[PDB]
RNA sequence: CCUGGUCCACCCGUGACGCUGAGGCGCGAAAGCGUGGGGAGCAAACCGGAUUAGAUACCCGGGUAGUCCACGCCCUAAACGAUGCGCGCUAGGUCUCUGGGUCUCCUGGGGGCCGAAGCUAACGCGUUAAGCGCGCCGCCUGGGGAGUACGGCCGCAAGGC
RNA sequence: CGUGUAGGCGGCCUGGGGCGUCCCAUGUGAAAGACCACGGCUCAACCGUGGGGGAGCGUGGGAUACGCUCAGGCUAGACG
């Protein structure tokens, strides 16, 4: 058990003769705040449903955000599909600058200094997942030469 | 006709290394040679070494990469994830002393030409310089 | 003593449909067939074996599977013959990655296994007598060999990967040590501790499959003859 | 008969002489136009016959320009792979046209299919790239108004840019 | 669709020049405003004083990897 904070909700929608049928679908964001972030979206036939679903699959998928003093350890443009987004790590004492979702992970993430900005489509689910893919490629000057031994 | 030599070794390095491959031959130039041996001399690939393709000389380029991985996709990360011309032959990027990059928040690297010499984002500033923006790499 | 029993006549498989990436495990192509580096395929074996020893040794519980007729039978001995689960039939799909659900036949087996010998056989209607009866021999047809231990495997041993790949890859999601016997016509890469070598042969299948149990046991303690090889084998 | 381009082999010659390309010049289906010739078949228009509520159509019977040729204009198109050109780099499998060899094979050029990595919104693409790169040109910037109006340039006109 | 003018871009090696490029020094860059302190009106708004930064451009000295250029050579591009 973590924060566990959802990002959005919704309530998709099925043609079928006599009327549409729905669905629903949570994305949700659980991190600890050390360094512990996942991201669950979640469908089924109700909001609850949903929404726990969306937990247990992210529980199921997290990552190591390495954290540094508060911030990110670098500079990143990460494009996952239509969707874009830069991550620059900012000094103590400047806050989480980005909008409702990479913030919403990247508070869990353990951040408490970065700035943002999401580019090209602006869609959550896919800026999400285009977070995570951010977080999920970054480096430290130490696992960074730990590659280059030799 | 090859406009750009240079961008190439980079371009023949940044496909060979996305596929996993022992080394890769970029052809001979005394310049290319520089962004290689820094570009080891910094720890991004083995090495290389002088040989020649029916009196062709080339440069073979052994290619470094990480350790196996846990899982789908196990396909080793690598060493060099991202390699970019800069200056171009379409636009050429100069850089004074103040105005050098700084690649990677410091984890990454920036070739460049000077009028001492070819120095790195660091070398470079250290020797307190400046030139062409040939590239960089991390 | 290996490489004569190979040499014999368990190398070489797979002709012109192979994948370059196991080109790295291959000595030439003679009248069209690729003969497979034996040399090479040695020194694979042992840190191959080297793993299943350094965890035969230590309590650890593998799981077996070979879903294809040239290699079914063998498949279904060498297992029960070390206790190790495996899979000689259709390779149910989420097994491993679904196991807490496939389980649930596995109980309803014994469900059905304890209602076998019992006097409420005295009434039950033919209907159902009929049902359950066949609803177990399909029951019992599939879960024979995957049942044993209630816990995931600490590795999967396996004839043609890319035959089996999909079982293959639950494994690699659930991160979950892969160990196979693959020829030519298979990628390495996707698979831990590779055994190249014929897949289809019965003849290489059952050596590389039988000092495997043996090595499975040397770490019990119980050196003995071989198995039930030989019946029909050629 | 006259003539263009292109492919292979031989390491013979030159020695970076290259790529692109605003403007320019040329070519440019069909329809259409000018002078002259030709005319079987087909056939806009046209006239009948049916069909229909009507049938300025689809179907049937006729029918001219045209379709053909010479010389000269017009210069458009779903002029499409709807994919600018040049070069380099990145798994294979399959069948097929064509060239060479100490010819079950090896190697060069082209056309198709399936597909590595990777790319893509998806469909799909994938050494014939839509992959990874560099050079140069062309072009796009919500829908309707409108490819219209005006001006200019071209054309015999229809019209074109 | 092609041909091609201007223009844009250009393989490998050795040497000379040093225009681009890069470094140093010096002139310049009014004051006001902008930023940092400190003080003056009860504070502030206004305001004073001191400090710190300014691209650009000139002159003087220097560097020569890359672009440029002249010169000598080569054969992987191109042509025969
Ligand atoms: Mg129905
Ligand atoms: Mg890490
Ligand atoms: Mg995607
Ligand atoms: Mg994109
Ligand atoms: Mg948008
Ligand atoms: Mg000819
Ligand atoms: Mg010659
Ligand atoms: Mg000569
Ligand atoms: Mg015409
Ligand atoms: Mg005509
Ligand atoms: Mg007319
Ligand atoms: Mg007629
Ligand atoms: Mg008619
Ligand atoms: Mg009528
Ligand atoms: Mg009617
Ligand atoms: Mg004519
Ligand atoms: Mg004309
Ligand atoms: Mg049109
Ligand atoms: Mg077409
Ligand atoms: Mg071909
Ligand atoms: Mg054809
Ligand atoms: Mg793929
Ligand atoms: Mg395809
Ligand atoms: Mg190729
Ligand atoms: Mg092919
Ligand atoms: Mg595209
Ligand atoms: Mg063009
Ligand atoms: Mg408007
Ligand atoms: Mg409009
Ligand atoms: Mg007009
Ligand atoms: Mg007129
Ligand atoms: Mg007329
Ligand atoms: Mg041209
Ligand atoms: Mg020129
Ligand atoms: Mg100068
Ligand atoms: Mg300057
Ligand atoms: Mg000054
Ligand atoms: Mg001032
Ligand atoms: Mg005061
Ligand atoms: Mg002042
Ligand atoms: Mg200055
Ligand atoms: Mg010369």
């Amino acid at each position: 058990d973590f924060e566990e904070k959802m990002i959005l909700i919704r309530r998709t929608a099925r043609m079928q003769a006599g009327g549409r049928r729905f669905r629903f679908g949570a994305l949700v964001v659980v991190g600890d705040r050390q360094g512990r972030v996942g991201l669950g979206f979640g469908k089924a036939p109700e909001v609850p449903l949903a929404v726990q679903k969306a937990g247990y699959y992210a529980r199921r998928n997290m990552v190591e955000v390495p954290l540094q003093n508060g911030t990110i350890p670098h500079e990143i443009e990460v494009e996952f599909g239509a969707s874009k987004i830069v991550l620059k790590p900012a000094a103590p004492g400047t806050g989480v600058i980005a909008g409702a979702v990479p913030r919403a992970i990247l508070e869990l993430a353990g951040v408490t200094d970065i700035l943002t900005k999401e580019l090209g489509s602006r869609n959550p689910i896919n800026i999400a997942y285009a977070t995570m893919e951010a977080l999920r490629q970054l480096r430290t000057k130490a696992d960074v030469e730990r590659l280059r031994k030799g | 006709m090859l406009t750009d030599p240079i961008a190439d070794m980079l371009t023949r390095i940044r496909n060979a290394t996305r596929v996993y491959k022992e080394s890769t031959d970029v052809p001979a130039s005394r310049f290319k040679e520089e962004i290689l041996r820094i570009l080891a001399r910094e720890g991004f690939i083995k090495g290389y070494e002088r040989v020649d393709v029916d009196g062709k000389p080339y440069l073979r380029v052994y290619l470094k990469y990480g350790p196996r991985r846990q899982g789908p996709d196990p396909r080793p990360e690598q060493v060099i994830h991202h390699i970019r011309r800069i200056s171009k032959p379409g636009r050429r990027v100069y850089v004074g002393v103040k105005e050098i990059p700084r690649v990677r928040r410091g984890l990454g690297i920036a070739i460049l030409s000077t009028s001492k010499g070819v120095l790195t984002d660091r070398e470079a500033r250290k020797l307190g310089v400046g030139g062409e923006l040939i590239c960089e790499v991390w | 003593v290996k490489e004569l029993l190979e040499a014999g006549v368990h190398f070489g498989h797979e002709r012109k449909r192979w994948n370059p990436k196991f080109a790295r495990y291959i000595y030439a192509e003679r009248n069209g067939i690729h003969i497979i580096d034996l040399q090479k395929t040695m020194e694979e074996l042992e840190r191959t074996f080297r793993f299943i020893e350094d965890l035969a040794m230590r309590g650890g519980t593998i799981l077996f599977v070979g879903t294809k007729k040239q290699a079914q039978d063998i498949v279904r001995m060498e297992a029960e013959r070390a206790g190790m689960p495996y899979v000689n039939q259709r390779w149910l799909g989420g097994m491993l990655t679904n196991f807490k659900t496939i389980s649930q036949r596995v109980h309803r087996l014994e469900e059905l296994e304890a209602l076998f010998a019992s006097p409420e056989i005295e009434e039950r209607p033919k209907k159902e007598q009929v049902r359950l009866k066949h609803e177990l021999e399909r029951l019992q047809k599939y879960l024979s060999g995957f049942r044993l231990l209630k816990r995931l495997p600490d590795a999967i041993f396996v004839v043609d990967p890319t035959k089996e790949a999909i079982a293959v890859r639950e494994a690699r999601k659930l991160f979950i040590p892969v160990i196979a016997l693959a020829d030519t016509d298979s990628d390495p890469d996707l698979v831990d501790y590779i055994i190249p070598g014929n897949d289809d042969a019965i003849r290489s299948i059952q050596l590389i499959l039988s000092r495997a149990v043996d090595l499975i046991i040397q770490a019990r303690g119980g050196v003995v003859e071989p198995s039930p090889s030989y019946a029909l084998v050629q």
